[PDB]
């Protein structure tokens, strides 16, 4: 029985205008952290995720159908399902030089 | 902006 932080959106959600921003962020945390913000996109998000120490940006969805992590599967009109499965799925089946996950929440909240 | 599975 543990309540996990990732169960809240803004655990995570840093809304949108935060590229170096929810990158500066990120510059410390350690492997496995994630912030998801917005941008000029037409909608969709970009992922902020520290990789071996050294953040990128990904992205979540590409067209309107959903917020999967790259491909379209599914409904649910919200992140907090997407991050959840990448929560403890790789990353890296797309890349090799990934194996990220969004295990830790980039503003996390176990405290107050 | 990297590519994910």
């Amino acid at each position: 029985g543990s309540p996990i932080p990732h169960h809240d959106e803004k655990t995570w959600n840093v809304g949108s205008s935060n590229r170096n921003k929810a990158e500066n962020l990120l510059r410390g945390k350690r492997d496995g952290t994630f912030l998801v913000r917005e941008s000029s996109k037409q909608g969709c998000y970009a992922c902020s995720v520290v990789v071996d120490g050294e953040v990128k940006h990904c992205v979540i969805n590409k067209t309107a159908t959903g917020y999967g992590f790259a491909e379209p599967y599914n409904l649910y009109s919200s992140l907090k399902e997407l991050v959840l499965h990448y929560q403890h799925t790789s990353l890296v089946q797309h890349n090799d030089s990934l194996n990220v996950t969004l295990a830790y929440p980039v503003y996390a909240q176990q405290r107050r | 902006y990297v590519p994910m599975l």
